[PDB]
C-alpha cells in the first residue's frame, strides 16, 4: 500500500521528473506547457471523481496539443478540397 | 504518424509462440533482448519532439538494467548446456 | 545530405574489388580439384566445440563493467552546471561501486 | 482524514482513552498466555510448568502491545461518524423528514390462514 | 533525398525483427540485430537526440552483441545451417511480409477510406513538426543528462548494479 | 483568430550579412535601451505576438539609424574590421582583437559611445508604466469551487462499533 | 557465503519497498526488477539439476511479466504524459496492464507459474520468501484501482478459485498441495477489489501469517503424504494436534479465525446488490476443503507408522517466531471487531 | 603497522599508487578556497536572455540604464 514515506519527511526522492512543467534545468519548456499549468490549476483539491464530468474542457484541448489529431484531419481535408481541381486552375498562391 | 504504427507492428516480436519455442532456447532469449530497441525507440521518439527535457535520462537507464537482466539470463543457459551440451527446450523433467 | 553518400561510396568500392578479386578468377578454367584437402593440419578433426568455463566469465565480467562507462560518461557535460558539491560528490560514487565490484570478484579470477 | 502517515495523530487526544479492565485487553495476552504454554508444549519440555521467565513476558508483549493498538481503533469509528453527521448536517434536500403516522393510515395485507 | 526518408527506413526496420523472430539458427540472429540495431539508430539520429542514437552502438551493439556471439560457440555447438533453405523458415517469413505492405495499402493511398484508418496520415514534414528555431544551449536533448536533481535515481542503478556481479561471482 | 493586415508589414528591412551584424552588435544593444527592453516586457510580460506590433518598429527604426550614422561619419576602420571577422571559422573574437582598437580609435571619441566589457547581459532592469499592466491573463476561466470543510467536535463512537452485534 | 547470504537477502525486501515509495512509473519498474534479479541465486543453493530446470522456467516468465508493463507505461506516456501512478487514461493501457501483472501474483490464466516452479525445489525449506512477490503487485493494484475494466478482474478471479481448487485433488506431493490453494487465495481478494478496495488488505494479512506458519511445522522432516503419516507417534504426538487445528483453520470453519475474512467479505460484496457473484465463490472453497480433509485423514488417525526407526534424540531445528502464530491465526475471530479499522 | 606501508611496496607497488591517487583526491577540496570559486564563476555565465522588471512602489535599484552602477559584483574576473 501506498505508504508515503516522501510526504512525512521533505526529500524529494523523484517528484521532480513526472509531470511536463515542473523544473526545466535552463527554463526550455515543452510544446504544450501553457496547458499543463493550466489544467492542473483546474482538479487540485477536486477529489477526481467529479473532476472528469466537469472539468473536461482544459483537459480535451491538452490531448489535442499534443497529438494535433483534427488539425490534422483539417489540413488533410484541405488536401481534397483543393487537389482534384489541380487542372482546373487556382494555383493560389503564385510563388513566391 | 506512420513513423508510430511502424513502429508498433514492430513490438510483435515478442510473439508468444517464438518467445519461448521452439528449441536453441538461445533463438528464444534473443528475442528477449530485441524486445528491447522496440521500447527504447519507442520512448525516444516521444521524449525528443516533445521538449521534455528532462526525462530523456530515462531512456539511457532502460538499457542499463535489461542488459544486466538478459545477462543474468544467459549465465543460466550455460547452466542448462554445462549439464547437457544441448539447451533443446523440449527438455522437461519438473512437472506441472 | 552527405552522410549518407559519404559511406555508400565507400561500401560499394568496397564491395567491388571483392567480387572483381575473388568471383571472377573463381570462374577460370584449371583444373580445380575439389577433393576434401582443403583443410589444413587438422584432417578430420570428430568432434563438437567443447565448453571452456574460463572463457565465459571474461565475456560477463566485460558486460556488467561497461555498462556504468556510459553512467560515467557524461562527466564532461556536467561540469557547466549549478550546484556541484552535489555533482562532485555523486561523480566519485559511481568509481568506487565500480571498484568494489573489482575486490570482491579479485579474490576468485581463476586462469583468465 | 488529513495528516497522513501517522500511526495515531495528533487529534486523537479528547478520546477517552480506552482504559484498562476491559476484557478485550484480558483477552489479548490470555491467548499470549495459551501461547507461552504452547512455546514448552513443542519442546518436549516435559514440564508445562517450565521457566517462568519464559512464560512472562508473552503476557507484557501482547497486553502493551494490544493497548497501543486500540487507540486508533476507537479513533477510526470517531473519525468515521464525525464526517458522516457533517454531511447529514449540509444538503437537507438529501435527508427528509418523514411524516409521523399512527396505525389509523395502514391497510396492511390482510392475509389470515 | 526525399522527404519519406524516414519512413523508408523503417519498413527495413520491420523487416529485420522478422528476420529473426521466426527460427534462423542462432547466428543469423545477429544478422537481424545489428542490420536492425544500425537501420534503428538511424531514425533515433535525426529528431535532434544524437548522442542517445550513438550510445546504442556502444553500450548495446558494442557490449552486449560480442557476447550474445561470444557465446553460440560454448553451447549450442550443434552443426550450423542457414535459414530459408528450411520449410519452416519460409512459411512464416511471407505472413506478416503481406502485412508490412498491406498495412502501407491503405492507410493513405486511397483519398480517406473511410473513418477508422484515415486519421494518421504518411508524411509530409509535419513528422518532425519543431518549428521554429531554438538557441545556442544546446539540441536539447544535450542539457539533459544529470548528476543534479536525480539522486536517488542514480544510488539505486549503481547499487543494482554491485550486487548484479555478485550473483554471477557465484553458481558459476 | 484574427490577424492584422498585409500593411503594418514590409517596414524597411535591415538587409546585411550575420558577420557584419556580428561586427559591431556590442556597442549596439548597450546604448539604445528604451525600445528593445520595453519591447521584451511587451512579450514576455503579456505574450500573443499580434497584440505587440508597435514596438517591433521601434527596435527596428532606430536600429536603421545606428547604421545610418555609422556609414557617414566612421565607415573606413569598419568595413576592414568586419572583413577580418569574416575570414570565417566560428567567428573568433581573438583574431582581429589587434584590429579591434583602430576600430575604436574614435567610436569613444569621434561620436562618443563606450566599451560595454562585462557589465551588458545581465543586471535585470525596469523601465517605466508604459502599457496598462494586463491582468486578467490569456483566459483565466474559473477556479471552480471546492468541497466545503468539516471542524465539528470529536466525539466518541455513538454506541460502539456497530458492526454485526459487538457492543463494546 | 554468510554474509552475501544477508546482502542478496536484504535487497529484495529493499526491491519491494520501491515499490510502494514511488510517484512514478520509472521507479516501480526498478522496484520489481531487481527483484526478478536478486531471487534467481535463492533457487540455487545445492545445485541440484532440476532446481537449474526450474528457476529458467521461473524466470522468463517474470521476465515478460516485467516486459509488458514498461509497455504500459509509454503508451499513457503519449496520453497526456503524467507519471503520478494513478488511473491509466487508456483503456488500450490498463487491459495491457492488469492481465500483465496476473503473472507475477499468477491468476488462473498464466497457469504453470505457481506448480511447477514450487515443487521439487530442493530448499523446501523457504520459500516461504515467495509471500513479498504476492506482496509487491497488490501495492500495485491499490492505486490503479479506479480504472480497470470490470470484467477482466473478475474473469481471471472467478476462474481462480474454480481452477485453483480442482487442480490439486489429484496430488500427493505436499508442496503442489500447497502451491495450489494459493491461487485461490488470490481469488477471494481480486474478486472484491472493485468494491471497497480496503478489505482486501484484511484477506492478505491473513493469508501470510497462515501460510508462513504451515511451512515451520513442515520443517521437522516432511516431504509427502506418506512421510506426513510417520511423525505422530515418532517425533511429537503435539506435533499432529497443531498441524490439525492450522488447516481446520484455513478451511474457513467459523470456530477458528480463517472465517474471519468471508464473514466480513460478504458484508462487502453484497450491500452491492451482488448476490450471485459471491455465492458461486463460496461454494466453490467448499472443495478447496477436501484437501484438508483427507489430509487430516494422514496424520490424525495412526495411519500405519511402520518400519520402526527411533528417534531417540532431541530436535534442534529453530522454528522461529512459531509460539506466537497459532494464537493470533486460529483465536483471534472473537478479538477482531476491528481489525479493519485499524488497517482501514 | 609502520613496517606495512614499506614491506608491500616491496612486493606489489601497483595498487598502492592507486591508493595513493584514490586518496588526496577526496580530501582536497575541503581544503583550498580556490573552490566555492569554481561554482562563483559558473553561476554568473549567462545562457538564457535577462528578462527586466517593472517599477512598482519600488524602485529598489538597477534603473534603465545598464552601465549606470546598478548592478552586483561580477566584474571582477576581468582584473582577474
Ligand atoms: C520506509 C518504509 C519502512 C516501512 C516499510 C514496511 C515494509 C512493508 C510491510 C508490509 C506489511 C503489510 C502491512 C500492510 C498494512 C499496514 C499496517 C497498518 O495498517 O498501519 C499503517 C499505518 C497507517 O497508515 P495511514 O493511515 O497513515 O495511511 C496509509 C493507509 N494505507 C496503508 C491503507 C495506505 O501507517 C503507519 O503509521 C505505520 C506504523
Ligand atoms: C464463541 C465463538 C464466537 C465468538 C464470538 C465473539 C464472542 C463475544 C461476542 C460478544 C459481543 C461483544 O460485544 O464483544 C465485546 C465484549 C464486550 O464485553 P461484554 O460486556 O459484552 O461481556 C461479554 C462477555 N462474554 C463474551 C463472555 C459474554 O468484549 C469481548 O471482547 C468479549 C470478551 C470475551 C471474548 C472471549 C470469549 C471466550 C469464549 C469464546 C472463545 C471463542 C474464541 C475462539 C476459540 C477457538
Ligand atoms: C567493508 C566494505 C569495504 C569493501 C571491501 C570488500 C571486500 C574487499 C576484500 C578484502 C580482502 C581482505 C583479504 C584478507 C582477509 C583476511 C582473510 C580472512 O581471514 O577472511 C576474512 C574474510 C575476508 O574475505 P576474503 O575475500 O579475504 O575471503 C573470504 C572467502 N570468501 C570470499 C569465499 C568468503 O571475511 C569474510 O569472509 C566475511 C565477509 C564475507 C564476504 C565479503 C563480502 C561482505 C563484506 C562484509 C560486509
Ligand atoms: C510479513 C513479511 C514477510 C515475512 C515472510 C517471511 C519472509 C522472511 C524471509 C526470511 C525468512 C527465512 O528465510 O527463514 C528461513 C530459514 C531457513 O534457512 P536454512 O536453515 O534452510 O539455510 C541457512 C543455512 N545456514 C544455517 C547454514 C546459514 O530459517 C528458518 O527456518 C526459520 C527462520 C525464520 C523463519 C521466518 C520467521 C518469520 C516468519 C513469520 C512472519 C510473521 C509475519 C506476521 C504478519 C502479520
Ligand atoms: C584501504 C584504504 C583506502 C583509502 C586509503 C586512503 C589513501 C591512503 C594512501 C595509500 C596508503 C597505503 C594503502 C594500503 C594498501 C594496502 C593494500 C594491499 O597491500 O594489498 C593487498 C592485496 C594484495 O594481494 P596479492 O598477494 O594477491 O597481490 C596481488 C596484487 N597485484 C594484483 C597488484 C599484483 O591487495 C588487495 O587485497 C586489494 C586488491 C584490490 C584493489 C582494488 C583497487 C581499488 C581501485 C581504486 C579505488
Ligand atoms: C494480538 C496483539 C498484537 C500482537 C502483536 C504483538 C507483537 C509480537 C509479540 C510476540 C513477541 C514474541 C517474542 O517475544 O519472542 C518469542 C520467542 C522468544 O522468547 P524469549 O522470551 O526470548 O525466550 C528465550 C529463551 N531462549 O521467540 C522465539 O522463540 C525465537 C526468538 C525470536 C524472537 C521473536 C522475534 C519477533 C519479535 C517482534 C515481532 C514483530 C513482528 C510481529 C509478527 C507476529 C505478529 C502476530
Ligand atoms: C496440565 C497440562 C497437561 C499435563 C502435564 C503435561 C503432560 C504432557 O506433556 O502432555 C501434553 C499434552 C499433549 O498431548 P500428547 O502430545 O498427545 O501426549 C503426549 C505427551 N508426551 O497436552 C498438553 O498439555 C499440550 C498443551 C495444550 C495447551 C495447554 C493445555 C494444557 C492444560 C494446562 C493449562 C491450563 C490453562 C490453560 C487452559 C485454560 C482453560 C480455561
Amino acid at each position: 500500500p501506498f505508504f508515503d514515506v516522501q510526504k512525512r519527511l521533505g526529500v524529494d526522492l523523484d517528484r521532480w521528473m513526472t509531470i511536463q512543467s515542473a523544473e526545466q534545468p535552463h527554463k526550455i519548456p515543452s510544446r504544450c506547457h501553457a496547458f499543463e499549468k493550466e489544467w492542473i490549476e483546474c482538479a487540485h483539491g477536486i477529489g477526481s471523481i467529479r473532476a472528469e464530468k466537469e472539468c473536461k474542457i482544459e483537459f480535451e484541448d491538452f490531448r489535442e496539443c499534443l497529438l494535433r489529431q483534427k488539425t490534422m484531419k483539417r489540413l488533410h481535408a484541405i488536401r481534397r478540397q483543393r487537389e482534384k481541381l489541380i487542372k482546373e486552375g487556382k494555383y493560389t498562391p503564385p510563388p513566391h | 504518424s506512420m513513423v508510430y504504427m511502424n513502429i508498433m507492428m514492430a513490438f510483435t516480436v515478442s510473439l508468444v509462440g517464438l518467445l519461448m519455442y521452439r528449441s536453441h532456447l538461445m533463438s528464444s532469449l534473443l528475442c528477449l533482448e530485441g524486445m528491447m530497441l522496440s521500447l527504447f525507440v519507442m520512448a525516444a521518439l516521444t521524449i525528443l519532439n516533445s521538449h521534455f527535457t528532462l526525462a530523456s535520462m530515462m531512456p539511457i537507464i532502460l538499457l542499463v538494467f535489461a542488459a544486466c537482466e538478459a545477462a543474468l539470463g544467459l549465465s543460466l543457459l550455460v547452466m542448462v548446456s554445462n549439464t547437457y551440451g544441448t539447451d533443446y527446450v523440449q527438455n522437461l523433467n519438473l512437472l506441472q | 545530405m552527405n552522410l549518407m553518400l559519404a559511406l555508400l561510396t565507400n561500401f560499394t568500392l568496397a564491395t567491388l574489388l571483392v567480387i572483381i578479386a575473388f568471383w571472377l578468377p573463381q570462374l577460370n578454367v584449371y583444373s580445380e580439384k575439389t577433393s576434401p584437402y582443403e583443410c589444413g593440419f587438422d584432417p578430420m578433426g570428430s568432434a563438437r566445440l567443447p565448453f571452456s568455463m574460463k572463457f565465459f566469465l571474461v565475456a560477463i565480467t566485460f558486460l556488467l563493467f561497461d555498462l556504468e562507462i556510459a553512467l560515467l560518461l557524461p562527466l564532461p557535460w556536467a561540469s557547466q552546471t549549478a550546484n556541484l558539491n552535489t555533482m562532485l560528490t555523486m561523480a566519485l560514487f559511481l568509481i568506487i561501486l565500480l571498484a568494489v565490484s573489482l575486490a570482491y570478484e579479485w579474490t576468485q579470477k581463476g586462469l583468465e | 482524514g488529513r495528516a497522513t502517515f501517522q500511526f495515531l495523530p495528533d487529534e486523537a487526544r479528547s478520546l477517552p482513552p480506552p482504559k484498562l479492565t476491559d476484557p478485550r485487553l484480558a483477552f489479548v495476552g490470555f491467548l499470549g498466555y495459551c501461547s507461552g504454554l504452547i512455546d514448552n508444549a513443542i519442546r518436549r519440555r516435559p514440564v508445562l510448568l517450565a521457566g517462568l521467565h519464559r512464560q512472562l513476558l508473552y503476557i507484557t508483549s501482547f497486553v502493551f502491545v494490544g493497548y497501543y493498538l486500540l487507540k486508533r481503533q476507537d479513533y477510526m469509528y470517531a473519525v468515521r461518524d464525525h464526517d458522516m453527521f457533517s454531511y447529514i448536517k449540509s444538503h437537507p434536500e438529501d435527508f427528509p423528514e418523514k411524516d409521523k403516522k399512527t396505525y389509523g393510515e395502514v391497510f396492511e395485507e390482510f392475509h389470515p390462514v | 533525398m526525399m522527404l519519406y526518408i524516414v519512413f523508408i527506413l523503417s519498413v527495413i526496420f520491420v523487416m529485420g525483427f522478422v528476420g529473426f523472430s521466426s527460427k534462423p539458427s542462432p547466428i543469423y540472429g545477429g544478422l537481424g540485430l545489428i542490420v536492425s540495431g544500425g537501420v534503428g539508430c538511424g531514425i533515433v539520429l535525426n529528431f535532434g537526440g544524437s548522442f542517445l542514437g550513438l550510445m546504442v552502438f556502444l553500450i548495446y551493439l558494442g557490449g552486449m552483441m560480442v557476447v550474445f556471439g561470444y557465446t553460440t560457440a560454448m553451447a549450442t555447438e550443434q552443426y550450423p545451417e542457414i535459414w530459408l533453405s528450411n520449410k519452416a523458415v519460409l512459411g512464416a517469413f511471407v505472413t506478416g511480409l503481406l502485412m508490412e505492405f498491406f498495412m502501407v495499402y491503405y492507410v493513405l493511398k486511397d483519398k480517406e477510406v473511410e473513418v477508422v484508418f484515415e486519421f494518421n496520415g504518411l508524411g509530409d514534414w509535419v513528422i518532425y513538426d519543431t518549428g521554429d528555431s531554438g538557441f545556442f544551449s544546446e539540441e536539447a536533448m544535450g542539457i539533459a543528462a544529470l548528476y543534479s536533481y536525480g539522486t536517488w535515481l542514480v544510488i539505486v542503478t549503481g547499487w543494482s548494479l554491485l550486487i548484479g556481479v555478485v550473483v554471477i561471482m557465484e553458481i558459476t | 483568430v484574427e490577424l492584422p493586415s498585409l500593411e503594418d508589414l514590409k517596414v524597411q528591412e535591415v538587409k546585411v550579412s550575420s558577420s557584419v551584424l556580428k561586427a559591431a552588435a556590442h556597442h549596439y544593444g548597450a546604448q539604445c535601451d528604451k525600445p528593445n527592453k520595453e519591447f521584451m516586457l511587451c512579450r514576455w510580460e503579456e505574450k500573443d505576438p499580434r497584440r505587440c506590433l508597435e514596438e517591433g518598429k521601434l527596435v527596428n527604426q532606430c536600429a536603421l539609424e545606428f547604421f545610418r550614422q555609422i556609414k557617414r561619419h566612421c565607415a573606413e576602420p569598419f568595413t576592414e574590421y568586419w572583413t577580418c571577422i569574416d575570414y570565417s571559422g566560428l567567428q573568433l573574437f581573438r583574431r582581429c582583437r589587434k584590429q579591434q582598437a583602430q576600430f575604436d580609435e574614435c567610436v569613444l571619441d569621434k561620436l562618443g559611445w563606450v566599451r560595454p566589457d562585462l557589465g551588458d547581459l545581465s543586471k535585470v532592469t525596469k523601465v517605466k508604466t508604459d502599457r496598462p499592466l494586463p491582468e486578467n491573463p490569456y483566459h483565466s476561466r474559473a477556479r471552480p469551487e471546492p468541497n466545503p470543510e468539516v471542524e465539528g467536535d470529536l466525539k466518541p463512537a455513538r454506541h460502539g462499533s456497530r458492526l454485526f452485534f459487538w457492543t463494546m | 557465503n554468510p554474509i552475501i547470504f544477508i546482502i542478496i537477502l536484504l535487497t529484495i525486501m529493499l526491491g519491494t519497498i520501491i515499490v510502494m515509495i514511488s510517484s512514478h512509473w520509472l521507479l516501480v519498474w526498478i522496484g520489481f526488477e531487481m527483484n526478478m534479479l536478486a531471487i534467481i541465486p535463492i533457487m540455487m543453493k545445492n545445485h541440484n539439476p532440476r532446481a537449474t530446470e526450474a528457476s529458467t522456467k521461473y524466470f522468463l516468465t517474470q521476465s515478460t511479466a516485467s516486459m509488458l508493463l514498461m509497455m504500459a507505461v509509454i503508451i499513457n506516456l503519449m496520453f497526456s504524459g503524467q507519471w503520478t501512478v494513478m488511473k491509466l487514461f487508456n483503456p488500450m493501457a490498463s487491459m495491457l496492464m492488469t492481465m500483465a501483472l496476473a503473472m507475477k501474483l499468477g491468476m488462473a490464466p498464466f497457469h504453470f507459474w505457481v506448480p511447477e516452479v514450487t515443487q521439487g525445489i530442493p530448499l523446501s525449506s523457504g520459500l516461504i520468501l515467495l509471500t513479498w512477490q504476492k506482496l509487491a503487485p497488490m501495492s500495485v493494484l491499490y492505486q490503479i484501482f479506479p480504472s480497470i475494466n470490470l470484467n477482466l478482474i473478475l474473469t481471471l478471479s472467478v476462474l481462480s478459485i474454480l481452477i485453483g481448487g480442482w487442480g490439486g485433488l489429484n496430488q500427493t506431493q505436499l508442496r503442489k498441495i500447497m502451491a495450489y490453494s494459493s491461487i485461490a487465495h488470490m481469488g477471494w481478494m481480486t474478486a472484491v477489489l472493485p468494491y471497497n478496495p480496503t478489505m482486501t488488505l484484511l484477506n492478505l494479512i491473513i493469508y501470510i501469517i497462515m501460510t508462513s506458519t504451515m511451512f515451520t511445522m513442515f520443517m521437522a522432516n516432511s516431504t509427502t503424504t506418506t512421510l506426513s503419516l510417520s511423525h505422530t507417534w515418532n517425533k511429537t504426538p503435539i506435533m499432529t494436534v497443531l498441524i490439525l487445528a492450522t488447516l481446520l483453520s484455513m478451511g474457513g470453519l467459523p470456530p477458528l479465525s480463517g472465517f474471519m475474512p468471508k464473514w466480513m467479505i460478504i458484508q462487502e460484496m453484497t450491500k452491492n446488490n451482488s448476490i450471485i457473484l459471491p455465492t458461486f465463490m463460496a461454494i466453490t472453497a467448499l472443495l478447496n476443503l477436501y484437501f484438508y480433509m483427507r489430509l487430516t485423514y494422514s496424520t490424525t488417525l495412526t495411519m500405519f507408522p511402520s518400519t520402526n526407526n527411533m528417534k531417540m534424540k532431541w530436535q534442534f531445528p529453530l522454528m522461529k517466531k512459531m509460539t506466537f502464530l497459532p494464537t493470533m491465526v486460529v483465536l483471534s475471530t472473537m478479538m477482531l471487531p476491528l481489525t479493519p479499522m485499524l488497517s482501514v | 603497522v609502520a613496517a606495512f606501508l614499506k614491506n608491500v611496496w616491496a612486493k606489489e607497488p601497483v595498487l598502492v599508487a592507486s591508493f595513493a591517487i584514490a586518496g588526496l583526491a577526496v580530501i582536497l577540496p575541503t581544503l583550498s578556497p580556490y573552490t566555492k570559486y569554481s561554482l562563483m564563476i559558473n553561476r554568473a555565465t549567462p545562457y538564457n536572455y535577462p528578462v527586466p522588471l517593472r517599477d512598482d512602489g519600488n524602485m529598489p535599484d538597477v534603473p534603465s540604464h545598464p552601465q549606470d552602477p546598478q548592478g552586483p559584483s561580477l566584474e571582477w574576473l576581468k582584473r582577474l
